[PDB]
Formats: structure tokens, C-alpha cells, sequence
């Protein structure tokens, strides 16, 4: 009924720029709310960005500003955008559906996004 | 928290109720805490939504003043909150952060499941 | 159809009532039709549950007479059959296998948002 | 929360035996009803063999005999041995998690199972 293909991420210079895209598919999703999880190797779950099928946006107070969400809803695809990415922005980057401003029904399978210095 | 559902349906103060008319309408739930990204700033319910126009944004009218319930507690706990107060939906918190929520109903029916349990 | 769960959770007549009761434990239903397959056959809810061994198999104690609804039926015409045969849970067939289900619950909720839609 | 990965499938000859397996992980699996739907060409979903955490098994009519369920609970996975394949068997066969006898919520990409002559 409802599938999320991550795509996007891998290594980043600390301060660049980096962007994330999710693929919403089956028969059970209908303008769904999509947002973006994350977790870092130590910490818990955290919601990083979400966006309703209105275009209401819901940010955490940690990406405020830097990352930047974004869906097309012909496609059933979102986009998170990231710029200036602190080394406390590593970690599995998770694709999730559902409703309302912080969606958990649907998970991804997570995308590895690394923030280290060379 | 023997009882919560953690797949919270949850709005922002920027929604407008026109928005949340749709939640009700998708979901079928009377409430839904407000977020600002995951961290709790108020809730807002069928009450406080009838009637205003639908272009009213939700921080305008959602109640600032939550009663709300820690997941360390006892689901218990909050069924004396609710019944103490007469407060329908519970949001869960941790850190200020909505975990998930209980309500009268979800703890009503805990009440008629433990009356048959005699085997 | 407008209002139906397509999401059921279903019981074989096979299974026990130890079982059954974990699955009111877990998913927090008061009855479940019971199917071979997808095909309806039964539905048992916690009436008839109360109290029997727990080796008790689902077949010899669900009534056999289903009171059903189609999904090509209208959603009123469910609340006119909970409320003239006082049933709480209508399975919704077509062709003879479970497709959905609506009860009172579901159907009263629809009332409350009618009331307030005047924008 | 819960992902499904489907194995096994493609062709075999009519009346040949195939075996599909299918995966589940995820912190939102916890011992749940794992099944098999799958959809002809023409046709619509159907369900084919479902299986709780009990072990309590149901199948549709049609498969009833020749299909056999079973699933391995350390492993969190279900295997279902497909036997005596008629061609009308041939379908994209989904494997789906969830409660009770009909576990419909959360869903596999398919497998293509193909029963033809040769
Ligand atoms: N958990 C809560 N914490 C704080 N305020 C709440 C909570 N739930 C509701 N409210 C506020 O109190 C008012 C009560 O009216 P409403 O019917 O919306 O909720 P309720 O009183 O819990 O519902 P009911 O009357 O069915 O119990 C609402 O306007 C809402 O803003
Ligand atoms: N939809 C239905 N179709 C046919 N029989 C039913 C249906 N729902 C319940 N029953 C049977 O009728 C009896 C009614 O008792 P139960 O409390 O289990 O259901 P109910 O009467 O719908 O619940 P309530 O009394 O809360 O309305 C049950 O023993 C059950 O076997
Ligand atoms: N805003 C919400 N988000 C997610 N689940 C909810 C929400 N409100 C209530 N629920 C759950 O859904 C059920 C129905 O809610 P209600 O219709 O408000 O009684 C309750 O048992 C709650 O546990
Ligand atoms: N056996 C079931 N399987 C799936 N959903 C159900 C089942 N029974 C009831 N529901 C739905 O879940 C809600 C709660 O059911 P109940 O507690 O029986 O009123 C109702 O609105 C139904 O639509």
C-alpha cells in the first residue's frame, strides 16, 4: 500500500550543502504528509522536517533555517535540502509517511548522509 | 505508559483550520496537539474550532495550557488527570517532546478488558 | 462506503479464544469477523467471549448469522441496520469476502462532524 | 517501523513446486501477523496464506493443499511453499504484516511468480 525510496546523501564537507529526495508509491498513499527522520549513531529518533500535502511545513529547532523542505505532488516525491551541515548532522536519514505535522505510519529503509572533514 | 498510541497526528500553529477541518476529516480524531517541530506548544480540538473562518490560524485559538503526561508514568495516572480535570486527550511527553497520547476512550476500554479475565 | 475501516483484523474459526484475547490485548477491537480466507463465516465479539476455557476453538461459540453491509451500499444505510437490530460491528462484504468494516462508533463520529460545517 | 523483503519466485514449469520467503525488520515489528496477497494480471488483490505469531494459519480456497505457510520467529520471517502450480498461480505475489487472519497494513514491493509451459 504505501513505499518509501530514499535517495540522495553520502559524504558532505562540514559547511555544504547536500539534498535528500523521497519516493512515495503504492495504492494506500493519497497526498499523504511526508517528512524526514533522522538518527545519530548514539542519540534517538528525531523528526528533522515535515510538509502536509497543503504545504504546511514543520521544522525542528536544530535544521531551522539551514534545511529546507519541499514536495511534488504529482510525482509523490519530497525533498529535503540541506545546507551548512554541522558534523552533528550525521546520521541515517529516514523517509516516513502519514498525517498531521509529525507523520510515523510509514518508515524508509534510511539513507546514510556523513558530515566529515577531509 | 501500558497505553498510548505513538503515531500522533499533530498540527502547527501556522495550520489553518480549514487544514485541520481536513485532519478530522482524514483521520477522523477530535484532537491534535500542537508541535513546533516535535516539541509541544499547545492543542487544539473540535471546540475550539467551531465556527471561525477557515483561513484562522490554529495559534490563535488552540489552549497554550496543556495537560499532558510523562511516558514514565502509569497509564492510570493519567486516567485520574483526566477524570479529575474532565479532559478528553492526553497528550505524552518526554524532554517536551510529543511521544505519543492517551485519552478517556483508550482507557475506558481498558476497563472492560480487565473485567474478563478469569480463565 | 464513505466510512469503513479496509484494514481488518480477522479471526479463523479455528483459532482459540486465548488467542482472540491477545488480539483484543494487542489491537484494542470489541469484536472480529471471522473468515476462511477472505470469505466471512462468523464474527465473535467480547460477549461471547466471557468466559470460556481458553482452549475453546472461535467456530462453537460466533454467531453464524452475519448482519453485513456491501461496500456499493451508502454509509446511512449501515447506521439505519446498527440502529434498527441495536448491532454494534457490521463486516462490510462484497462477493462474499471481507473488504472493510464500520460500527456505531465510526458512524456516530460522522454526526459530531456534520454539526460543525458551516464556513 | 516495519519493512518487508520478499525473496525467491520467478519461473516454473506447471505442477512444479516454488518456495518465497519474506523478511521483516524494524523496531515497529513486535511477533506480527505475516500473509501473502497477490494480484493476477486482469485480477484484483487476493489473499493467498496468512499466519499469526500463534501459528494459527488460513488460507484462501484456491490455494488450500497446494500452498503450505510457515514462519521461523527468531528470524522474524515467512516462507511460503508453493507446490503443484497451476497457471492460474501466476501473479506478482506481496508479502503484508499487520494483525490478526487478513494482515493487511503495512506491505512488500511483489515477486513475480510466472507458471508457464515450456
Ligand atoms: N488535553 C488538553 N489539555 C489542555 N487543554 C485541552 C485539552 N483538551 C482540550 N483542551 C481545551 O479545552 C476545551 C475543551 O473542549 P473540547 O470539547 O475541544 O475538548 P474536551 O472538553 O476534552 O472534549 P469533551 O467535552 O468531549 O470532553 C477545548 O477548547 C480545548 O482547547
Ligand atoms: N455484526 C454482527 N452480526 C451478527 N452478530 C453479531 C454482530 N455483532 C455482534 N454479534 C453477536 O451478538 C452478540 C451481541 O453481544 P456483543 O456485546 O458481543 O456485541 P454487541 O451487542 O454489538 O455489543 P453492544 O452490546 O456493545 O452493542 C454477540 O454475542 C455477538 O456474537
Ligand atoms: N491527535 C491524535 N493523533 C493520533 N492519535 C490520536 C489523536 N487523538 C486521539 N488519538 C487516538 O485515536 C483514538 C480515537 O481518538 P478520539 O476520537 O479523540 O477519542 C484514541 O484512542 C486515541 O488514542
Ligand atoms: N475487527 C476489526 N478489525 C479492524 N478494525 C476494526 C475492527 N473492529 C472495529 N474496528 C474499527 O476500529 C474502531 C474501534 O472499534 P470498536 O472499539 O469496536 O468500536 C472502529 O471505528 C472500527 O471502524
Amino acid at each position: 500500500q504505501v513505499q518509501l525510496q530514499e535517495s540522495g546523501g553520502g559524504l558532505v564537507q562540514p559547511g555544504g550543502s547536500l539534498r535528500l529526495s523521497c519516493a512515495a508509491s503504492g495504492s494506500g498513499f493519497n497526498n499523504n504528509a511526508m517528512g524526514w527522520y533522522r538518527q545519530a549513531p548514539g542519540k534517538q529518533r528525531e523528526l528533522v522536517a515535515a510538509i502536509t500535502s497543503f504545504g504546511s511545513t514543520n521544522y525542528a529547532d536544530s535544521v531551522k533555517g539551514r534545511f529546507t523542505i519541499s514536495r511534488d505532488n504529482a510525482k509523490n516525491t519530497v525533498y529535503l535540502q540541506m545546507n551548512s551541515l554541522k558534523p552533528e548532522d550525521t546520521a541515517v536519514y529516514y523517509c516516513t509517511a502519514g498525517w498531521g505535522a509529525t507523520p510515523r505510519s510509514y518508515w524508509g529503509q534510511g539513507t546514510q548522509v556523513t558530515v566529515s572533514s577531509h | 505508559m501500558d497505553v498510548m498510541n505513538t503515531e500522533v497526528v499533530t498540527v502547527t500553529p501556522e495550520m489553518t483550520v480549514s487544514e485541520v477541518i481536513d485532519l478530522i476529516l482524514k483521520t477522523k480524531h477530535l484532537g491534535f496537539p500542537v508541535v513546533e517541530g516535535e516539541r509541544l506548544v499547545g492543542i487544539i480540538t473540535l471546540h475550539d474550532i467551531i465556527g471561525v473562518e477557515p483561513e484562522e490560524r490554529v495559534g490563535n485559538i488552540m489552549s497554550r495550557e496543556v495537560v499532558a503526561v510523562s511516558p514514565n508514568q502509569s497509564a492510570f495516572e493519567a486516567f485520574k488527570i483526566m477524570s479529575e480535570m474532565g479532559i478528553g486527550r492526553l497528550p505524552v511527553v518526554e524532554h517536551g517532546r510529543v511521544v505519543g497520547i492517551v485519552s478517556r476512550s483508550d482507557l475506558m476500554r481498558i476497563k472492560e478488558i480487565l473485567e474478563a479475565l478469569e480463565v
